[PDB]
This record gives structure tokens, C-alpha cells and sequence, in this order.
């Protein structure tokens, strides 16, 4: 027989496991509780508190549950399907299918708690990841392999920067995907998982190439906690055991943080900054180390950051952004203005952004563009009260530029053609630093404003041009 | 009918027969909304209780020797040594179709005098909404009677529209004028047509519900409309709990084969009853004095109103909250949770609400994400790029005479002013088409600006006695052909002239 | 309305006399209700075993 | 051993945590008539109980030094080691909490309670709930009950309630 349990005690997504035995539980442990629906239940042990018991977090709904029920443990923890019969499949977090097509035929079952990469396991390198966005392939390049942030607040634009990056790069990458959400909402799981399979990406009748995990915002607190390491365990074993360049896309990766503060008052622990957890720093460093590249593959992180009612400075966003390569901040001033989407020259800044990786033709027209920006928002107090009569001759020619520099980065995607009416538009990255050396060097200060709004490179904006003033 | 008082003390006298179990035991302690019972061990978490004075009761934690109940009423109707009792089930609600005519409260128990609801069923409050398998697209179109909200954000069935705005704006506005406009095709034949309305009004006054439900009632609108009152009066657990019991009852008519639409007035007044309730609870405020669990209460309750697939019934529920801003402050704790999880918004600014333009819908931030889709072929196509159009006139009139910009002027304002319906004055699709077209093709410039109410009006009657034919097929098919566009344009041309 | 009320006035001031009745029959040691209540007890914990 | 009757878990493991040591040897029926007499030499007297509130004290009168309060009273088995574990960590205040609740273990494993209603019940010794009280309802209601309630009570409220 397993070792079995009796419930002490329940308050919410914690519920207090007492053992009768003596070989009590370790941390992390998975503990199944018979019920009556044909699926018993899961939970995770946390912490001891003592006196042959055990506090667990219970990843599913707690209602119904009294006190002195059976709880067996599995001696392991949640362990998830790994390998190439994940392709196509909606898991859960506790590697459950959830698309109704049966069970997932998988020969091993990896946990989803597992240690990092160590110092030695490691692999840096700095090869540039072409996206196809103008503002992205000149001011912050995404480096391959490493971990992406596309930070943002409510409605600015974090849900639609995932999905249009990932139909033009992942969709010819070669290696598989692993699209894990958590905490999103209950229509964009199902709008996912239909469009990927019209355009060859989920195919359930053949061959497959990205891994789909389940976890909205409907679910608990212990399941949208455990939905990042059970997206990441499948992740690793295609890159360590196979040895191929995964794509974890996280959405979003602010809800892993928020997840576990709402349940650590539960737990004893004393509350930290904005009520948030003590163990902040830990519990986001501990997932976000295994999601690196190493010796045997890569892992390009693609994830989204969650502002804190547009608040940088909060313990869920400032602490991101020292694991990340690349981040790409979105501000919610700059989106209702006209850009699409709003990229922050002045926020978004990369490693990759050099001269002895880009070039340097590249390093030049990416200082040059950030420095005209930076003089026009400075000088905003006396153009906003006094006027822009008020600068001299060369404020005036610098506030022109920048205006028009500002919106021809924004280039409309092919997932938002519904929401502006115009095609999509793809830049490459040498069409994209020769269309903005031109217009910094006075070749197209005679041409409007609007003429490299929600547009491409240079052609694009010179055949505008023409068609308005006909 | 023959002494009535007779036949109900007949079936009332033998009821009590087996009511001494042991069951639940006694209490210790209660204080701060909160009963501290000391015993029953067999009862399960989340279950509903009660008193010796009648108050129910909901068991949160129980530990060890104790039990937290959370009392839904007063803390006088309970004190030190007072029995309890336990029911045995979970929070659970009256549902049904029996419900459509009353005024229900947190319980489901009415409190409008018109005798007891014939519910179907029982359905939990704390239910878990449908995944990805058992949902699918909104396509459904959900008319709401406003011009400037059917053109430029429309709403579908399934999809989670919020109303942010401050006080005095045109929030409560907005929600109301959608229930009432459903009365054309709820009472007809056509049961895919129909929307069941679910006004939730917590936090509001007790002499607020009582005026809203009267003038919904002399405009044929409150046969086929459930109330759920819940005002600031009562409890912290009755108005937390107001939400998950509204959308118990409305989940029923979308599982069988209904569309059901929620209106949850407002959504800033159900955040602040759950605050007070995890205060006296000794737990950690996070950001505007609020728990960890902030967020989690208004995503589980908006996940649920969704749109289900064919194989499970093909209905859909959708969801209007209001969001209460102070001053504007779009960029709050209860303003980025609600924005982010909902399926577009609609912003009532302050400023254009007190010039006269009712309502103030501010086309530069309300969007609808799948509202494009979920609209009239007919509208949207009269309607060529409204929502650019309306967005760039306002940026231009605010700065400013050049030639082109006199158009744009010119253009803008008899199209705005148009579009600004009265209150409880809903228009059809049929009516909302000859309209938007005659501002958009130029058929206005010409009139004056004061005489923009006077061409609406006179522009409806005309068309529905001399062309009959032009507005039946607008209602009835849903789109415009070659040969609906052109009698539509010869029509608005020799009105205009006379 | 004038109906409505006399028929409420009238079911209230009736319901009022009869709950004073019986509450002046039970304070006047009334052996049957004694007998009664004994009985019931004996009778309802013997269905649960 | 633990035994299912929980009893709070902190201030009732008092008592619990030294009945799984005398219950062992035949040790369980000396332990009743041991902790009355500690409870009534220290309440209904005033003489003994200069000590009970105050927090001085510290190894003068509670322990070590006892004699008369130990072996001249009812104390020579594991009735000593009862009283030296609350005078260090401070619980000599609360002697009616600790004998309280060694009395219902013994009541709950050898007897029963359920109280019906006017007085207490009968607290059989048999086996099961279900024989015994329907064979002591029957016999007490015929001897004695001078009923001087709470079913006609609630019966009443309900029918003035509905006018
Ligand atoms: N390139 C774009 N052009 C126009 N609108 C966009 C673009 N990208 C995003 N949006 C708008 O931003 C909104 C984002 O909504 P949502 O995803 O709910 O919030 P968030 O982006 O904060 O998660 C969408 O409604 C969409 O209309
Ligand atoms: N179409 C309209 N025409 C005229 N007045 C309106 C219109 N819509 C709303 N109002 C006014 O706006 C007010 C809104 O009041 P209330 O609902 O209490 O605040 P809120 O709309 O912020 O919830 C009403 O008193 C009403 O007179
Ligand atoms: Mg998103
Ligand atoms: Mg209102």
C-alpha cells in the first residue's frame, strides 16, 4: 500500500494533509484525493508544519472536501507528458489532455520540477533573430536562444506581439514549438489552437510541431502557478534529449508571480512589497534559469510581461528584466496615438545591440534615430505650453524628423488586419536600416507625415506619397 | 377563491417530521462578518450553514477544532452559544426559466411579494467555466439600439464588453438602453433572435433598484428580464457574492439552447465589498488595499459568459460590466484587471457628457475585439471606416482654415450629433442603416447644424411609408446588394431637397 | 386598493387573536400537550436506527 | 495513540499528549480520582491560590518544593510529572482545562452522551447508538419528565410569519 493521508485542515487552495505514518511527504510531492467524478484530484506539498503533517497546495477546487479525507500520495510529483506525442495535443498542468482525442502516448514521464542548466552546461552566443517589425530589427534585435520580454500594461499591445511574431518565425524554424499560456483569457485559448491549424502548425491527422498547454485565469491558484513547469518541462526534453531549437511562447508570464502571492498568506509566509510574496526573487529565478540554452540546444524564450496597472517599478515587472536579453516594453501613452504597436524606443533595449554583431552601417542608424527621439520628448514642456514657434532653427528641423520617424516604425502585422483594414507588412533587416539612414540624411524631409504612418520600408512610403497628393 | 387562508394552513401544518441529526453544533465567537463555529467535523469546505435566528452561513476555513463561517447578514443574529445547522450543499442559487419577471437577491429568495420562483434546478455559484473544446467564435449579432454603439464598437453574443467611466457619464445608460431594445424580437417567434437580460445591481441604492424596475416594466421589457438586487445595505458576503449567483442563473438558458446577456452594475462596487470581508480576516493588502485574490474573483466570473459550440446547445452569454473610475483613471488596480480580461471596453469620458453629446463614447479608446465579426452586413456596410474617421476629426478639431480641413469639420459634426440618441429612444437595424449612410455620403453637409435632430426624424417617416420595400429588406436579409444600394441613395436625395 | 386592504386587515387582526389564543392555552398546563411531546421524541429517534 | 476525538489541537493536547503514556499498565483509572483533588484544594479555599494570577514565583512553590502537595494529597504514580510540565512553561492558570478534558476521553470510548432535550440523556455503555437509545427514550419519558418547549416554539414563529 501507498502512503496515505487524513485532510486537518482547508482554507482555500491550501489544504493541510495530516500523516498517520511515519514517512511523511517530501516537498513537491504530488498527492491524489479520491472524490467521485472519475479524476480524483491533485496536489502539491509546499512546506511541513509539523507534528506528522504537512501543508499542500491543491492545484483544482477545494469545495466539497471534508475534514478527514484520504489522501494517497504518488511519491513523485507532477510529473507530464514529454516527447513528439505532445505535438498538436492541449495539455493541462497536470499532463492531462485536455482536447478530448484520447490519452497522450508518450514513453516517459519527466516531472515538472527539475533543477537548471549549471555554470559548466552553458552556452552564450549572439546570433540575431530577423522578426520582420521595423521597430524591432533596428532598436532592441532579439537574440536566438535567449529569453524575450514584451512587457506591457492592459490594452497596449502584449497578446497581439506574441501572435505576430510567431506566424513569421516560428512557422519556418525548423525545430518545435511550446505554446504555454497562463492566466489568459477563456477565447484566446480556443482562437489559438483553430488558427494554427488552418495554416499548418497543429495538424491532428499529421505531423506536428508545437506543443499547446492549458491554464486561463478560470482555473485556481495552484494551477496557474504549476502551468509554467509543465510547459517548460516539454520544452527541455526536445532540446536536451533530442538536441533542437525550441520556442517556449509564455502568455502571460506575469501570472506565474501573481499566482503564488495570492496563496502564500495561506501558508505562513509574511507578505513582502505591494503584498507580495517574500520568496519573489527565488521562485522566478529557479524557472526562468531552465529556459536557457545549452551544449545540446537552444530555447528562444519568447514571454510577456504584465504591467502592474502601467507600473514598472512594481516587484513582478522590475524583477523580469534581469533575465531577460532582449525586452520590448510597451507603453499605454504611445498606443493611443496611432502606433501600431507601441514601441518604445526610449524603454526597449537588447544585448545584440552593437557594432561586432549588427555591423557597423547598423550601429550608426540605430544611434542616430534614438538620439533625435530623446531631444524632442525633453523639449515636450515648451512646445505643449509655449508652442513649437517658440524653438530655434535647428529645433524646429529636428522636431519634424522625429515625427515622422516615430510612425514609420510602426508597420502594420498580419494578425491585426481586422482591427486596421490594411495588409501586412514585412520589412527585412537590410531594407530597414537603409529606409532610415535616408530620411535622417534630409532625402525625404519634403514628403508629409502621414506618408510613413502604418507602412513598410522605403518604398512603401514613397508610393504614399504620390497616391495623396493625386 | 373560497377562503384561500384555508388551503394554505392545510398543506403548512405537516412538514417538520426528521430534523434531529446532531448535524452541526454550536459557536464560540463571531465578530467582523464572521462566526467562529466550534464543531462539525462532516462539514465540507465552501458549504452553506445557518443560525438559531435564521442568518445563513458560509464555512470558508475549517481548522482544526474551529470553523470560519462567514455570516451573509447582520452580526446581531448571531451570539456565544447559539446552535447552528448545516444545510449539507454548497453556495448554491435558484435557476431556471421560472425566474424571468422577478426581483431575485444574493440567495435566489425574492423580495419583490409576488409569492415563490418556480425553479428547474439548483446550480452551484462557484462554477468553472467551459474550455477551448466546448467553445467557439461569437457571430451573433446583439443590437443595442444606440447609433454611435452599433457603428463603431458593436457587441456579439458570447463576448465581454466592459463600460469604464466616471460618475454621472452614461454607464448605468449604456446597459439599460440594450435590455430594452431586445422587445422586437423577444416577443415574436424566433427564439435564436432573443437575449435574456440579468441585471445585477450591487452596491446601488435601495431607491435606485426600485425606479429602475418600474420603468422597465411600462415598456414591455421586464417579462423576460431577471433582477438580482443587492444593495449597499446588507452585507459584505451578500454583495461579493452577487456576481457568481447572477451568472448561475443565466448559464442555464446558454447550456440548453438561449443567449442570455449580463449586465453586472457595476463592477467597482463588487471589488469593494470583497476587500472588506479579507481585511477582517487578517490577510495581506496588496496594491489600493487589496488581497492577492483581486484579480482572480472578476476573471473566473467573466470567463464563464462565453459562447458554446453546436454539440453543446448553441448558446451564448454575454457580459456588460461597469467599471466606476475616479476622475478618468483609466490606468488603476480594478481598471487594468477588468480591461484586460474582457473583450473590449467602452469609455464614457466626463468631458463630452456635460456638452451634450449623450452619450460620450470616445471612439479613440473604446475597441471591440470580435465585434467585427458579431455585426450587421447591412451597417458596417453603410458605415465605410467609420471608427478612422470619427478618431481623426476630433484630433483635428481640438487644434484648430485650410481647405481640407473645412470638410473633415463639416463632415464630423453632423455625423456625431446624428448619432446621439435620447434616453430610452432605441432604434432598429433597419432605421440605424438609412441613417449612418445619408452622413457618410454627403447628404448632410447642406443641412444646418441645429436641424441635425430634425433631419432624423423626418428622414424615418419618409422612409417608411413611401419606401417600404427599402427598409423590410435591411431587417430581413441583413446586407445591401447592387440593387439596395442604389434605391437607397435616389430615396435620400429628393428628401433632402425638399 | 380599498378591497385589497380591508382583506389584509382582516387576515392580520384574525391571524393576531388566534396567536394569543394559543399562547394562553399552553400557559395554562395543558396535559395533552405534556403527553405529546413526550412521544414524539421516542417515536422520531426509532426511524433513524 | 491517538484517539479519534480531536479536541481542539493546542490548548486540548495538554491533556491528550499524557493519556497515551497512562494507558499503559492498567493506568487509567487511578488518573480520575488523582486530578479532582488538585482542582479542589486550589479553587474553593483561598490559601493555596496566591500563586495561580501572579507571575512571580520562578521554582519556589510549584515545583521542586512540594511534600505536602504531592505525597500528603493523592501524587505518587505519573500524577507528579502532570503538574511539573505546567509550572515551567507557565500554565498553572488554566487547572480546570487540563482535567476537564481527561474526563471525556474516558467518556467517549467506555460511555456516550447525545443529549435529547428538557435534561440529559441516559449515557449507555453497550455498543452502538442505534439499540440504546430507542430503549432508553421509551423508559424516560413514562418516569419522571415534568416538562417545564423548544418544538413548539419554533412552530409558532413560523405560522405569524406567513400572516
Ligand atoms: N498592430 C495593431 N494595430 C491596431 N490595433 C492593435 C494592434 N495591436 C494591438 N492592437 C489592439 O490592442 C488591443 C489589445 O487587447 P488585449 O490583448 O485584450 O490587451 P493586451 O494587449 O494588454 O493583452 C486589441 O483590442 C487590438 O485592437
Ligand atoms: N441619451 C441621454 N440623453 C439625456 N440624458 C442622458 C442620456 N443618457 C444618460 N443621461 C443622463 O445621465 C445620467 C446617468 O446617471 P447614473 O446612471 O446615475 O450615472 P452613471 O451613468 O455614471 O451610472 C442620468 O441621470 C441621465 O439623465
Ligand atoms: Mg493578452
Ligand atoms: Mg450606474
Amino acid at each position: 500500500g501507498p502512503a496515505s493521508g487524513k485532510i486537518r485542515a482547508v482554507i482555500g487552495a491550501v489544504v493541510d494533509v495530516q500523516f498517520e505514518q511515519g514517512e511523511l511527504p517530501a516537498i513537491l510531492n504530488a498527492l491524489t484525493i479520491d472524490q467521485g467524478n472519475n479524476q480524483k484530484l491533485v496536489l502539491e506539498v509546499a512546506q511541513h508544519l509539523g507534528e506528522n503533517a504537512v501543508r499542500a497546495i491543491a492545484m483544482d477546487g477545494t469545495e466539497g472536501l471534508v475534514r478527514g479525507q484520504t489522501v494517497v500520495d504518488t511519491g513523485a510529483p507532477i510529473s507530464v507528458p514529454v516527447g513528439r506525442g505532445t505535438l498538436g495535443r492541449i495539455i493541462n498542468v497536470v499532463g492531462e489532455p485536455i482536447d478530448e482525442r484520447g490519452p497522450i502516448e508518450c514513453k516517459q514521464r519527466n516531472p515538472i520540477h527539475a533543477d537548471p542548466p549549471s555554470f559548466v552546461e552553458q552556452s552564450t552566443e549572439a546570433e540575431v533573430l530577423e522578426t520582420g517589425i521595423k521597430v524591432v530589427d533596428l532598436l532592441a534585435p532579439y537574440a536566438r536562444g535567449g529569453k524575450i520580454g514584451l512587457f506591457g500594461g492592459a490594452g497596449v499591445g502584449k497578446t497581439v506581439f506574441i501572435q505576430e511574431l510567431i506566424n513569421n518565425i516560428a512557422k519556418a524554424h525548423g525545430g518545435f514549438s511550446v505554446f504555454t499560456g497562463v492566466g489568459e483569457r477563456t477565447r484566446e485559448g480556443n482562437d489559438l489552437y483553430r488558427e494554427m491549424k488552418e495554416t499548418g502548425v497543429i495538424n491532428l491527422e499529421g505531423e506536428s510541431k508545437v506543443a499547446l498547454v492549458f491554464g486561463q485565469m478560470n482555473e485556481p491558484p495552484g494551477a496557474r502557478a504549476r502551468v509554467a513547469l509543465t510547459g517548460l518541462t516539454i520544452a527541455e526534453y526536445f532540446r536536451d534529449e533530442e538536441g533542437q531549437d525550441v520556442l517556449l511562447f509564455v502568455d502571460n508570464i506575469f501570472r506565474f508571480t501573481q499566482a503564488g502571492s495570492e496563496v502564500s498568506a495561506l501558508l505562513g509566509r509574511i507578505p513582502s512589497a505591494v503584498g507580495y510574496q517574500p520568496t519573489l526573487a527565488t521562485d522566478m529565478g529557479l524557472l526562468q534559469e531552465r529556459i536557457t540554452t545549452t551544449r545540446k540546444g537552444s530555447v528562444t524564450s519568447v514571454q510577456a510581461v504584465y504591467v502592474p496597472a502601467d507600473d514598472l517599478t512594481d516587484p513582478a515587472p522590475a524583477t523580469t528584466f534581469a533575465h531577460l536579453d532582449a525586452t520590448t516594453v510597451l507603453s499605454r501613452g504611445i498606443s493611443e496615438l496611432g502606433i501600431y504597436p507601441a514601441v518604445d524606443p526610449l524603454d526597449s533595449k537588447s544585448r545584440l545591440l552593437d557594432v561586432s554583431v549588427v555591423g557597423q552601417e547598423h550601429y550608426d542608424v540605430a544611434t542616430g534615430v534614438q538620439q533625435t527621439l530623446q531631444a524632442y520628448k525633453s523639449l515636450q514642456d515648451i512646445i505643449a505650453i509655449l508652442g513649437m514657434d517658440e524653438l530655434s532653427e535647428q529645433d524646429k528641423l529636428t522636431v519634424e524628423r522625429a515625427r515622422k520617424i516615430q510612425r514609420f516604425l510602426s508597420q502594420p502585422f498580419a494578425v491585426a488586419e481586422v482591427f486596421t483594414g490594411i495588409e501586412g507588412k514585412l520589412v527585412r533587416l537590410k531594407d530597414t536600416i537603409a529606409s532610415f539612414k535616408a530620411v535622417l540624411e534630409g532625402k525625404y524631409d519634403h514628403l508629409p507625415e502621414n506618408a510613413f504612418y502604418m507602412v513598410g520600408g522605403i518604398e512603401d512610403v514613397v508610393a504614399k506619397a504620390e497616391k495623396i497628393a493625386a | 377563491p373560497t377562503e384561500v387562508s384555508s388551503i394554505l394552513e392545510s398543506k403548512i401544518r405537516g412538514v417538520s417530521d426528521e430534523a434531529n441529526l446532531d448535524e452541526t453544533g454550536r459557536v464560540l465567537s463571531v465578530g467582523d462578518g464572521i462566526a467562529r463555529v466550534f464543531g462539525l467535523n462532516n462539514c465540507q469546505a465552501e458549504e452553506l450553514v445557518e443560525f438559531a435566528s435564521g442568518v445563513k452561513g458560509m464555512a470558508l476555513n475549517l481548522e482544526p477544532g474551529q470553523v470560519g463561517i462567514v455570516l451573509f447578514g447582520s452580526d446581531r443574529e448571531v451570539k456565544e452559544g447559539e446552535i447552528v445547522k448545516r444545510t449539507g450543499k454548497i453556495v448554491d442559487v435558484p435557476i431556471g426559466p421560472g425566474m424571468l419577471g422577478r426581483v431575485v437577491d444574493a440567495l435566489g429568495n425574492p423580495i419583490d411579494g409576488k409569492g415563490p420562483i418556480e425553479a428547474t434546478g439548483y446550480a452551484i455559484a462557484q462554477l468553472k467555466a467551459p474550455g477551448i473544446l466546448p467553445r467557439r467564435s461569437v457571430f451573433e449579432p446583439m443590437q443595442t439600439g444606440l447609433k454611435a454603439v452599433d457603428a463603431l464598437v458593436p457587441i456579439g453574443r458570447g463576448q465581454r464588453e466592459l463600460i469604464i467611466g466616471d460618475r454621472q457619464t452614461g454607464k448605468t445608460a449604456v446597459a439599460l438602453d440594450t435590455i430594452l431594445n431586445q422587445k422586437r424580437w423577444n416577443d415574436g417567434n424566433d427564439e435564436s433572435k432573443k437575449l435574456y437580460c440579468v441585471y445585477v445591481a450591487v452596491g446601488q441604492k435601495r431607491s435606485t433598484v426600485a425606479q429602475l424596475v418600474q420603468t422597465l416594466e411600462q415598456n414591455d421589457a421586464m417579462k423576460y428580464s431577471i433582477v438580482v438586487a443587492a444593495t449597499a445595505s446588507e452585507a459584505a458576503p451578500l454583495q461579493y457574492l452577487a456576481p457568481f449567483t447572477a451568472c448561475a442563473i443565466a448559464e442555464w438558458f446558454r447550456d440548453n439552447g438561449k443567449h442570455a446577456l449580463i449586465v453586472y452594475d457595476d463592477l467597482s462596487k463588487q471589488a469593494v465589498a470583497y476587500r472588506q470581508l479579507s481585511l477582517l480576516l487578517r490577510r495581506p493588502p496588496g496594491r489600493e488595499a487589496y488581497p492577492g485574490d483581486v484579480f482572480y474573483l472578476h476573471s473566473r466570473l467573466l470567463e464563464r459568459a462565453a459562447k458554446m459550440s453546436d454539440a453543446n446547445g448553441g448558446g451564448s452569454l454575454t457580459a456588460l460590466p461597469v467599471i466606476e473610475t475616479q476622475g478618468g483613471d483609466v490606468s488603476a488596480y480594478i481598471p487594468t484587471n477588468v480591461i484586460s480580461i474582457t473583450d473590449g471596453q467602452i469609455f464614457l469620458e466626463a468631458e463630452l457628457f456635460y456638452k451634450g453629446i449623450r452619450p460620450a463614447i470616445n471612439v479613440g479608446l473604446s475597441v471591440s475585439r470580435v465585434g467585427s465579426a458579431a455585426q450587421v452586413k447591412a451597417m458596417k456596410q453603410v458605415a465605410g471606416s467609420l471608427k478612422l474617421f470619427l478618431a481623426q476629426y476630433r484630433e483635428v478639431a481640438a487644434f484648430a482654415l485650410d481647405a481640407s480641413t473645412k470638410q473633415t469639420l463639416s463632415r464630423g459634426e453632423r455625423l456625431t450629433q446624428l448619432l446621439k440618441q435620447k434616453q430610452y429612444s432605441p432604434q432598429a437595424s433597419e432605421e440605424q442603416v438609412p441613417v449612418i449612410y445619408a452622413g457618410v455620403n454627403g447628404f448632410l453637409d447642406n443641412i444646418p447644424i441645429e436641424r441635425i435632430p430634425e433631419f432624423e426624424e423626418q428622414f424615418i417617416a419618409y422612409l417608411k411609408a413611401n419606401e417600404g420595400d427599402i427598409l423590410e429588406a435591411i431587417r430581413t436579409k441583413g446586407e445591401l446588394s447592387s440593387e439596395l444600394l442604389d434605391k437607397l441613395k435616389s430615396a435620400t436625395e429628393t428628401f433632402v431637397a425638399t | 386598493r380599498y378591497e385589497a386592504q380591508v382583506r389584509q386587515h382582516e387576515q392580520e387582526q384574525l391571524a393576531s387573536t388566534v396567536i394569543s389564543k394559543v399562547q394562553s392555552e399552553l400557559q395554562n398546563a395543558k396535559f395533552q400537550d405534556k403527553v405529546l411531546a413526550q412521544a414524539v421524541e421516542e417515536v422520531e429517534r426509532l426511524f433513524a436506527k | 495513540i491517538k484517539p479519534p476525538v480531536q479536541l481542539f489541537g493546542l490548548d486540548g493536547t495538554y491533556a491528550t499528549a499524557l493519556f497515551s503514556a497512562s494507558a499503559k499498565d492498567s493506568s487509567i483509572e487511578k488518573t480520575f480520582q488523582s486530578v479532582q483533588k488538585l482542582s479542589s484544594t486550589i479553587s474553593k479555599d483561598a490559601k493555596v491560590a496566591q500563586v495561580l494570577s501572579n507571575p512571580a514565583l520562578s521554582l519556589n512553590s510549584r515545583k521542586e518544593v512540594v511534600s505536602v502537595l504531592s505525597k500528603e494529597l493523592k501524587l505518587e504514580p505519573v500524577v507528579s510529572n502532570l503538574l511539573t510540565v505546567l509550572a515551567e512553561n507557565n500554565r498553572l492558570s488554566l487547572f480546570d482545562s487540563i482535567a476537564k478534558q481527561f474526563s471525556v476521553l474516558n467518556d467517549a470510548y467506555n460511555g456516550v452522551v447525545e443529549a435529547t432535550v428538557v435534561s440529559a440523556k441516559p449515557l449507555d455503555s453497550k455498543i452502538l447508538n442505534r439499540l440504546t437509545k430507542s430503549i432508553t427514550n421509551s423508559k424516560y419519558v413514562g418516569p419522571g419528565k415534568t416538562l417545564k418547549a423548544s418544538k413548539v416554539n419554533k412552530l409558532n414563529k413560523v405560522l405569524s410569519e406567513t400572516i
